[PDB]
């Protein structure tokens, strides 16, 4: 495969004294919580958790003790940086509902006063339609009036409406394909649709860094897992010719069918697949593709049609194209598009149509609005305006950003933007001080990471403007100056 | 001016050491120990070993 | 926080020695205790380098041989819940860069004391237990294995 | 003997330790038995190529006999509610899970609409970061107060709960105990948890008793093994395959004599069961505290997606952290919150609306009784029952289709029914195929006969 | 270097017997590239 423009990526290595120095906090958080937890076995110091009741004292204890280790010692130290409430809509600016503990973040007591005007870059808009004004909203308070709230049935028996069915062919035709369905949840269609397509006797190749809903989708099906390396088009061809040629792993057997698992755009590290070599791996090997367009299918593209379009491939050649809703399109749901008798077959054998509740009505009206409005059929130019506005921004902030000397990763493309911060502390120190400064960013620690990279993820947005930007940056190049966390050598 | 200074490297020592993280008396027990191992350490490098740094930190002093 | 969220692996136990500069922290931990046993100002230089190979041995075999499990949470329904750190390792590959390197260290700091103590008797027996101590579990041999049925559960 | 010991003894050192080195190497001589060959071989370029060419790869999905009765999806033309339009026949609704009939309500609406008009459409989030909005918390809270209880927690889909619930305390080295005839999330629930799985009869305690006591043999066994292995027996509060209430307080008893903990699904209990509907336990009395977890769905009773968990915080606290539904998805949105937020608010005001769902049910029970083809399996309690064929057939596919041939012949004559499905392929303990009655408290008396009576005369018409 | 060779010549003999054992182990493992993952399986 070839590129019609060009491809690139920057995944600059970590400095040597950061690594030691990471590794130096890590040991002392070992330590030290190792020294609280005997002092809690001995009754020295008062425990905060929750006891099992004494009629269940001879019972088997429910949990392992060793399994919550990094809970108590690691991760209720900074707690108070992730679960935040808000208070307003998700737009360019949210309202957090401010909270404080006494008890060292074991338990949060809420004070009256709220946030106001917090800069929001956590969030997963991507084209700004995350708004309590507009069309879609008078569309879905139309259907919520008409229909209701949710349906009570299933798609097989009662459940399917007339909404459903306009929705499904909306989406077929806006992605390309011949068909399409559409479910309730974006975790669900992985997890019920990936055990009818393989089973016993399949082969899965999945990525190094599948989401968590594509690896359970591949273990509740019997077929066998192998793990390539994240965008590493020689080893996927290493794992195809030895799968080929060496069969089954006991019985030396034919594989029934192989299939790939790919993502769009990762979130966590922001790096583009490469498409174009995968199809041709796939075309020369007789393979089958999987494709998880959750984060591209509105972020990416001259038009928002997926990474199908970004790099200006045949949708016909992606054999399953997944797809999520509550990214771009604002409201929660998700699809598989494909041929028709793919959508026939998972019609007809897939867990969610037959066991589980349909999608509600004011959802899938306002998915259907927003699905009009990026294709132009309002007849406005409000579709075309928020994907190229997305673009300036993204290429406006990683720009700056790069040259300001911090370290980022992924391609120049992708919306999200990961900054390193490579310390245990600085995790906790980024989020209180970002916080202070009336900006919302999200921070990832080891256990989700590598041991070294530990990161905080920025989602821009098309509702952001040049003002909005340049205070974040203003901002992110102060704390940077205050934490030191300028680490790149090239600049 | 000098103490804030001083301040900002402690803000530092904190963030790289992980004990920004840790309560104050984790914070005392850790810079007691610290303290108590350099105190050893300069006093047996006076008793035992030749005073060769002490050139070294006159020369830095003048 | 949660496991799986920035990577795929059930188990991010077994890739931790594999990571950058843990090699070089890790010798310069060891060069940081040898430093802090000589600043003790009444011992003597063969009682600090058995010191410090005693000390560097225990902390070995209570970290690599004897806690078993993950600090954390894992997602493969607590598959290595019953395998100490050294078999958790590159999931069971009985050879590895890393392997060599923590089955090679003990061995050149055997042989820095027992020369640096003037091969005396008894430091050569306290530092011939101790090598013995750590090298025998390191055996591919010896996996899964609980002598009399001790640190099985 | 003795003489060499003490000739061995006055022997040099590095002599014996030479010996010592010959001693190790027979000893590892003898037992190394493995008669390796000594050969090394491996495949030429070509024999890859031919290789690679040989290899066909099944098709991607099997193809379709076009015949399948779930091939034909039903289409609404509007709101599933009472007095519904499907197929473009005018019809009376038995099919739908709703039990309160909320679905409706304008209060609701209103409620719904009114959290539109703040917050929009989508979350944008998951809950462990900028996805948590006031709404949840309340409903949280007011959940957790309705069913008197310390903590509860909400999924955004109604099916990921309990399929989530359960790998989060069942390991793999556990035994868990669940019953035969368990709805298709509790099975999936089971196999994404790799714990062993046990099964005894419906709604029998002997096989309980009986795979307890041989548990009891096993852990008396290895004692070491059994204090490290936790036991989970699984039960549902109304059955959905089967219409029938489970047995509480015997389940206690057994719990508490063999240390077993109990997980409990109320997905058809909790809207419809008690004096102030809050499950099977009002209706047994039983205390809230002997059940460590209840999960339900808002869909059926409430009328919105989602689901939920309620426990104590010992055992809650621990799904915010290790549930993947959870941790992984966005959040519920604020509408359907404030939609169950509204319902929840509903049924606390009046309790009277579970006595005449009673009422109904307990009628439409006893005169769906007399029908020569139809056997009316389920409870006289439950909303939801079945009807099987008496008399079933050489097959399974003539039985669908003969009941879908009443099913049809019904919706043209008004009354919409459904026919329950399944994956035949996947489920544990097929079901017969069956007709399925739901009953509302919107459904009028005569409603209610006059379905009774189109019913058997379609099913005299149909099965003689 | 001289000085070395000295002292290890004046060393006792088990102990320098010892230390080449444990040389002949590190040379046999840094040539033990055989990266065995310990597995067996059998057809039924
Ligand atoms: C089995 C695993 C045991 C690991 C022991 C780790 C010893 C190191 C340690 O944590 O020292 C700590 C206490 O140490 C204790 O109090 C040990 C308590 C074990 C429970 C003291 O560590 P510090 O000096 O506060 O740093």
């Amino acid at each position: 495969g070839l590129y019609k423009r060009p491809f690139n990526e920057a995944f600059e290595e970590t400095p040597m004294l950061v690594a030691v120095l990471t590794y130096v906090g890590y040991g002392v958080l070992t330590l030290f919580g190792y020294l609280r937890d005997f002092l809690r076995y001995w009754r020295i110091e008062k425990c905060h958790h929750a006891t099992e009741r004494e009629e269940q004292k001879d019972f088997v204890s429910l949990y392992q003790d060793f399994e919550n280790f990094y809970t108590r010692n690691l991760y209720m130290r900074i707690r108070d940086n992730w679960n935040r409430p808000i208070c307003s809509v998700p737009g360019a600016r949210v309202d957090i509902m401010e909270r404080q503990s006494h008890d060292y973040n074991w338990s949060f007591k809420y004070t009256g006063n709220i946030i106001k005007g917090v800069i929001n870059m956590g969030s997963y808009n991507y084209l700004g339609f995350a708004r309590n004004t507009g069309s879609c909203q008078e569309a879905a308070a139309k259907v919520l009036e008409e229909y209701g709230a949710g349906v009570c049935s299933t798609r097989q028996e009662i459940g399917n409406l007339d909404k459903h069915e306009e929705l499904e062919e909306l989406v077929a035709r806006f992605l390309g394909v011949e068909a399409a369905m559409a479910y309730g949840m974006g975790f669900a269609t992985n997890s019920m649709n990936i055990p009818a397509l393989v089973g016993k006797g399949c082969l899965i190749l999945s990525d190094e860094l599948n989401h968590a809903s594509l690896v359970l989708g591949a273990r509740l099906s019997g077929a066998t897992i192998r793990i390539f390396k994240h965008n590493n088009m020689q080893s996927l061809e290493k794992l195809l010719k030895d799968a080929i040629v060496y069969g089954q792993p006991r019985t030396r057997r034919p594989w029934k069918k192989i299939l790939i698992l790919v993502e769009g755009i990762y979130s966590m590290e922001g790096s583009i697949v490469r498409l174009p070599e995968v199809i041709a791996l796939k075309k020369k090997y007789k393979a089958y593709l999987y494709l998880d367009e959750a984060h591209s299918i509105g972020a990416l593209g001259p038009t928002g049609r997926g990474v199908v379009e970004y790099f200006g491939l045949d949708p016909e050649d992606v054999d399953v194209m997944m797809g999520t809703f509550t990214k771009s399109f604002g409201a929660s749901g998700g699809y598989i598009g494909g041929k028709k008798e793919l959508i026939d077959y998972l019609r007809t054998h897939s867990h969610s149509a037959v066991y589980a509740t349909s999608l509600s009505p004011p959802v899938v009206e306002q998915i259907i609005t927003s699905m009009k409005c990026i294709m132009g059929q309002d007849g406005t130019s409000l579709g075309k305006e928020c994907v190229q506005q997305l673009a300036e921004n993204t290429r406006y902030f990683r720009r700056r950003l790069k040259e300001m000397g911090f370290i980022i990763y992924g391609n120049e493309d992708s919306p999200v933007v990961p900054l390193m911060l490579y310390m245990p502390a600085k995790i906790g120190a980024f989020g209180r001080e970002m916080l202070k400064r009336n900006i919302g960013v999200v921070v990832v620690g080891f256990p989700a990471t590598p041991i070294i990279e530990s990161r905080a993820r920025f989602c821009l947005s098309a509702a952001h403007t040049k003002e909005i930007l340049d205070t974040a940056l203003k901002e992110i190049d102060e704390v940077g100056d205050l934490l030191q966390l300028k680490y790149s050598r090239h600049r | 001016r000098a103490w804030k200074q001083m301040s900002w490297f402690y803000y530092q020592y904190l963030l790289v050491t992980a004990l920004y993280m840790l309560e104050p008396w984790e914070r005392t027990v850790f810079n007691s120990m610290l303290v108590s191992i350099v105190g050893m350490a300069l006093y047996t490098g006076y008793v035992f070993m030749p005073q060769h740094i002490m050139a070294i930190l006159h020369y830095f002093e003048i | 926080m949660n496991v799986g969220t920035a990577h795929s692996e059930v188990n991010p136990n077994t890739r931790v020695m594999n990571s950058r500069g843990i090699w070089l922290s890790y010798v310069l931990a060891i060069g940081l205790l040898h430093i802090v046993l000589l600043s003790i100002p009444f011992v003597s230089v063969p009682v600090v380098w058995t010191l410090t190979n005693l000390i560097h041995n225990m902390g070995m075999y209570i970290f690599l041989h004897t806690v078993k499990g993950t600090p954390f949470e894992t997602p493969d329904q607590g598959k290595a819940r019953l395998l100490t750190h050294w078999e958790q390792m590159d999931y069971g590959v009985q050879f590895t860069a890393s392997r060599k390197f923590l089955t090679i260290t003990p061995i050149v700091l055997y042989f820095l004391t027992s020369f640096y103590t003037k091969y005396d008797q008894i430091h050569f027996v306290l530092n011939t237990v101790s090598l013995m101590s750590v090298l025998i579990p390191k055996l591919p041999q010896l996996h899964g294995v609980r002598i009399f049925g001790i640190n099985k559960y | 003997l003795v003489e060499m010991v003490q000739a061995l003894y006055e022997a040099p050192a590095y002599h014996l330790i030479l010996e010592g080195i010959l001693i190790l190497w027979i000893i590892r001589l003898l037992f190394s038995k493995t008669y390796k060959l000594q050969e090394r071989s491996d495949l030429t370029v070509k024999e890859k190529e031919e290789l690679i060419e040989e290899w066909q790869p099944e098709p991607l999905v099997p193809p379709v006999p076009k015949d399948h009765p779930a091939l034909n999806y039903n289409i609404v033309s509007g709101p599933p509610s009472h007095k519904t339009v499907v197929n473009g026949k005018e019809c009376i609704n038995f099919a739908s899970f709703n039990f309160l009939g909320l679905l409706d309500n304008p209060r609701v609406k209103a409620a719904a609409l009114a959290s539109l008009k703040k917050y929009g459409v989508g979350t944008c989030g998951p809950r462990g970061f900028y996805g948590t909005f006031d709404v949840h918390l309340d409903l949280e809270d007011r959940l957790a107060k309705f069913m008197k209880t310390e903590e509860a927690i909400i999924y955004s889909y109604g099916f990921a709960t309990i399929a989530s619930a359960i790998p989060a305390y069942s390991k793999r080295g556990d035994i868990v105990f669940v019953d035969r005839a368990a709805c298709f999330a509790i099975q999936k629930g089971l196999q994404a948890s790799r714990s062993d799985i046990k099964l005894f009869k419906h709604n029998d305690m002997a096989d309980l008793e009986r795979l307890l006591k041989e548990q009891e043999i096993e852990d008396q066994k290895n004692p070491r093994k059994a204090r490290v292995t936790r036991r989970f027996i699984v039960v549902e509060g109304l059955y959905m395959n089967t219409g029938t209430i489970c047995p509480l307080p015997e389940l206690v008893k057994l719990k508490y004599k063999y240390k077993a903990r109990i997980f409990l699904e109320e997905s058809l209990s909790f809207g419809v069961l008690g004096e102030h509907g809050r499950g099977v336990t009002e209706h047994y009395g039983i205390n809230i505290d002997d059940i460590d977890l209840i999960s339900a769905n808002m869909e059926n009773a409430l009328a919105s997606i989602g689901g939920f968990c309620c426990g104590r915080s010992f055992v809650i606290d621990h799904q915010r952290l290790s549930g993947q539904g959870y941790c992984f998805s966005a959040s519920l949105p604020p509408l359907l919150a404030a939609a169950a937020i509204e319902a929840l608010n509903i049924m606390e005001e009046n309790p009277g609306i579970f006595a005449v769902l009673k009422e109904k049910c307990g009628q439409i029970h006893k005169a769906l009784q007399g029908i020569s083809g139809l056997k009316v399996v389920g409870e006289s309690l439950s909303p939801a029952f079945h009807l099987q064929l008496e008399e079933s057939t050489g097959s399974r596919e003539q039985d669908v289709r003969l009941l879908q041939e009443i099913v049809d012949q019904c919706m043209n004559r008004s009354i919409a029914l459904t026919q329950a499905r399944y994956l035949e392929k996947e489920e544990k303990c097929l079901p017969p195929p069956s007709i399925r009655v739901v009953v509302t408290v919107e459904q009028t008396e005569e409603e209610l006969e006059r379905a009774a009576s189109t019913i058997k005369e379609v099913a005299q018409a149909v099965l003689l």
